[PDB]
């Protein structure tokens, strides 16, 4: 994150044989684009939703500086 | 200009004169929202006193322990879990008993930090200048302790060494 | 003040006290340059070369952000030009 | 009309300032921004560049009170962000700059704070206004020279690998 090598958080995502709640077939990534659903739970990837909320957080924090307050801008 | 702590900024309107320890330190202008400085000073002084006691307890627990085994933990954060819940609930109940009357007191009084606590009468006979000097001493020591107790907690949570 | 307007163009005060003083001959070419740069950055990050995890290029991203911006710069350029600036 | 550029006219916003006003603004940036904000930015750049030039030069010559400090001020950045020193300097710099927002916002709004003024003269090197103006001009000239010098130092020390000559 500090080094800017943000791709490292997307390397080695959860495989297609991952059993939810267990380490079998898991990965190490935390923020990924995968799209679709988990092959086992038939639901969105947890790494997809974490990345989604991080992007939403950055966007809303940026957008929260729009209106004027005690600092002239 | 008017801040002594930040000699370049001008202090906010509510930071002036009285309420000892007033060094013009409010860059964010938090005092501009509070109706008065009574409640924030009460909170600051409560934090100062609790932090002084916390630092003293940190050091003493580092060096001195009660005869019992349950109080033999040297790490204060580990002692937070090793000590039986009975002792901690007794401490919490004592604090809450002290806190409810002062809860009635703080939100309305002119000097919410003045709890009338002076068993040794260290303030009887002292002049106004001496009393203000004592208040300044208390506030300084409390702010330094707050910084210190937070540093001790952080270094224990980050390295496991409770002291030095 | 009084950002309300009814003439041909709004007063320069609507641009803020940073764009209110830029000559239109500066904003115009700057807006065109920003639009071209942003379009090229967008077409280089995507379209011409497909995006990949290993190829994000903050320059192209930051660049692409100049396309939305460009819109604002040339709007301000027109406002300045119509206000004799 | 300009003192620095005889061809181009004198900038409209530059009439007199003890910061070294020689009327050098060919692109008219002083018309864009308030002059005070630009002066604060220039003084900040001056001080940062002077500190950085001195630090680069010194740290390449005598800087090793340990093991991790055995670098050549070109690989020093990565080594010492791994060590954790740059993190602490960044924390304190961020605190100072966050305070500086209010200082910049208290000016440009009223008050009386001159650009770049932090009331930091513990040794009282400046006594009166004349000394203050003379040393403000001296500080800004030294800071501009240090900006250019540090630019040269980094560009040369990245175009090759060497010592003080670079
Ligand atoms: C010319 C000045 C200069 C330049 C070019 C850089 C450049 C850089 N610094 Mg840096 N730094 C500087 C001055 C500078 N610094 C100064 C003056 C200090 C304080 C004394 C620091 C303290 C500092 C720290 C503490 C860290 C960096 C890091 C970094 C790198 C991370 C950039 C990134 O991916 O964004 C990341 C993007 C975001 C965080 C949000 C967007 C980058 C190469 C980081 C690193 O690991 O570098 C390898 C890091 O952790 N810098
Ligand atoms: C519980 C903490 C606490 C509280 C409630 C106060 C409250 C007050 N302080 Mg104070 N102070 C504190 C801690 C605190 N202080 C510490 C630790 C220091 C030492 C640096 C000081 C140093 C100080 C000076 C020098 C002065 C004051 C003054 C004041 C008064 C006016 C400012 C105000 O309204 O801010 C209210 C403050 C809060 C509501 C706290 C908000 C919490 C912020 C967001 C802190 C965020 C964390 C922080 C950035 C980092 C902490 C982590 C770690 C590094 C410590 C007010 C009674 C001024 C005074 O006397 O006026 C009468 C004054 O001149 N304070
Ligand atoms: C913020 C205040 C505070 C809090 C929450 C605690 C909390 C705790 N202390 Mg403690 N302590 C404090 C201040 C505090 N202390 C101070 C100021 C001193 C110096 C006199 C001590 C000296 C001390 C010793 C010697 C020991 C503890 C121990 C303990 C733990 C078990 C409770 C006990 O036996 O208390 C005992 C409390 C006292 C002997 C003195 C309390 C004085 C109060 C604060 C003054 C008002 C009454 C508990 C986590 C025990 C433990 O488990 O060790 C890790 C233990 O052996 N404390
Ligand atoms: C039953 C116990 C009890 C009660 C009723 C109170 C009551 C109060 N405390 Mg208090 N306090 C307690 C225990 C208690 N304290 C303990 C054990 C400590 C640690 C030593 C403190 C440390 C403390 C500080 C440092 C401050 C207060 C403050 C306050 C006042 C405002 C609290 C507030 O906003 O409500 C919050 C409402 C809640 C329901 C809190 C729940 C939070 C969860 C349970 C945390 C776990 C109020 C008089 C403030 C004050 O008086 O400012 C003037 C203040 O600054 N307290
Ligand atoms: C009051 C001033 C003060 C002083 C003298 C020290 C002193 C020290 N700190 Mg420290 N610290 C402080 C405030 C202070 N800290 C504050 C306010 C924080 C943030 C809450 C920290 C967070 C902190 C961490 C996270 C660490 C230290 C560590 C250290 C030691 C190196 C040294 C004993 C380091 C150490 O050696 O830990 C044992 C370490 O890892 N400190
Ligand atoms: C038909 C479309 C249209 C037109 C002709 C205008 C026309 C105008 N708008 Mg406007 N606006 C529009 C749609 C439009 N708006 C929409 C859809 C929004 C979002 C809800 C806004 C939000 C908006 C704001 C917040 C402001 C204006 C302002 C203005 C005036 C000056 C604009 C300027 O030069 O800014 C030039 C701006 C820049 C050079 C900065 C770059 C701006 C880019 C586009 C931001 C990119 C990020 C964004 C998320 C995408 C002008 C009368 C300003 C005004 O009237 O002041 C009182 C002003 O402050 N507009
Ligand atoms: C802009 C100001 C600035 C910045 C960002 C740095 C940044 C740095 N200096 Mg540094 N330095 C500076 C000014 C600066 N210096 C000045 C003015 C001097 C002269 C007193 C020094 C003297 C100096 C020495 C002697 C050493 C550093 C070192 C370092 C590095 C590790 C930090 C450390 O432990 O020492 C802070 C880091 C890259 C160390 C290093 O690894 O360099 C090889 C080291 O040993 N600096
Ligand atoms: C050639 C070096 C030089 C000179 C002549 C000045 C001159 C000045 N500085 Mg300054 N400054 C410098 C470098 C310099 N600065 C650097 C590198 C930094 C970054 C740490 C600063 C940070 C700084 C601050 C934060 C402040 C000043 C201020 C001032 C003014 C009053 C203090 C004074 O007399 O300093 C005399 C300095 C010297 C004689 C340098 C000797 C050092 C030997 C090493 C004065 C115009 C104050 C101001 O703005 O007042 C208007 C103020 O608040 N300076
Ligand atoms: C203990 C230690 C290290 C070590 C040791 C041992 C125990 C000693 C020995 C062992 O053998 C090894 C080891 C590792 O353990 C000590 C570390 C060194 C320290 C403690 C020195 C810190 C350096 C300070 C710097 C480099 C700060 C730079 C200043 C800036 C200012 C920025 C400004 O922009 C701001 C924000 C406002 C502007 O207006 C103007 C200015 C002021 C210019 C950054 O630009
Ligand atoms: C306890 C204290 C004061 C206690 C006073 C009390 C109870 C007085 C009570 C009374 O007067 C009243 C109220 C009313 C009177 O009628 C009755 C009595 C009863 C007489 C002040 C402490 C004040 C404590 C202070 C100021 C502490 C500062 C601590 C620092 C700087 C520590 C730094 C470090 O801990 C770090 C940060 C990291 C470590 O690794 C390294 C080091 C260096 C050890």
């Amino acid at each position: 994150f500090f080094s800017g090598n943000w791709k490292a958080y997307a390397q080695n995502p959860d495989t297609a044989s991952h059993i939810f709640g267990s380490g079998e077939g898991s990965g190490t990534a935390i923020l990924t684009f995968l799209g679709g659903f988990h092959p086992q739970t038939k639901s969105l990837w947890l790494t997809d939703m974490a990345h989604h909320h991080l992007a939403i957080a950055v966007l809303f924090i940026v957008a929260g500086h729009m209106y004027r307050t005690n600092w002239l801008i | 200009a008017q801040s002594k702590a930040l000699p370049f900024l001008k202090a906010p309107a509510k930071l002036d004169g009285s309420l000892a320890g007033d060094f013009g330190f409010d860059p964010m202008g938090i005092s501009d929202q509070v109706a008065n400085l009574k409640y924030v000073r009460a909170a600051e002084l409560k934090h100062c006193r609790v932090a002084m006691l916390g630092f003293l307890g940190w050091v003493v627990q580092q060096y001195v322990h009660l005869p019992g085994e349950i109080y033999a933990e040297s790490n204060p954060l580990k002692a937070l879990t090793s000590v039986p819940l009975l002792s901690q609930i007794q401490i919490f109940l004592f604090i809450g008993a002290i806190e409810l009357a002062t809860l009635d007191q703080t939100y309305t009084a002119d000097k919410p930090w003045d709890l009338g606590f002076d068993p040794l009468n260290f303030s009887k006979g002292k002049s106004e200048q001496q009393m203000k000097d004592l208040e300044v001493k208390e506030l300084k020591n409390g702010r330094v302790a707050m910084i210190a107790i937070m540093g001790l907690i952080a270094q224990t949570l980050y390295t496991g060494v409770p002291l030095f | 003040e009084s950002t309300y307007w009814e003439g041909k163009a709004p007063p320069s005060v609507v641009l803020g006290p940073f764009l209110s003083k830029i000559p239109s001959g500066v904003l115009g070419p700057a807006s065109l340059v920003a639009l071209i740069v942003g379009s090229y950055c967008t077409h280089e990050s995507n379209i011409f070369n497909t995006l990949t995890v290993d190829t994000i290029y903050p320059a192209y991203v930051l660049g692409s952000f100049l396309t939305p911006i460009s819109w604002g710069l040339h709007v301000a350029a027109w406002i300045q030009k119509m206000n004799k600036a | 009309k300009s003192k620095a550029v005889p061809f181009l006219p004198r900038p409209a916003a530059l009439d007199g300032s003890v910061v070294g006003d020689v009327g050098f603004d060919p692109v008219g940036f002083t018309s864009w921004l308030p002059l005070s904000y630009l002066q604060e930015a220039e003084i900040k750049h001056c001080r940062i560049a002077m500190l950085a030039t001195l630090g680069w030069i010194v740290a390449d010559f005598v800087h090793l009170p340990g093991a991790v400090h055995e670098v050549s001020s070109l690989a020093a950045h990565d080594v010492a962000v791994k060590s954790g020193a740059l993190a602490q300097i960044l924390i304190w710099t961020s605190i100072a700059e966050a305070i500086s927002v209010i200082a910049i916002s208290q000016m440009l709004e009223g008050s009386g704070r001159q650009p770049g003024d932090f009331k930091f003269d513990p040794l009282n090197f400046a006594k009166d206004e004349k000394s203050l103006k003379k040393m403000q001009l001296s500080e800004l000239k030294n800071g501009r020279l240090a900006m250019l010098a540090f630019s040269g130092i980094v560009t040369q020390a990245a175009l090759t690998g060497h010592a003080f000559p670079y």
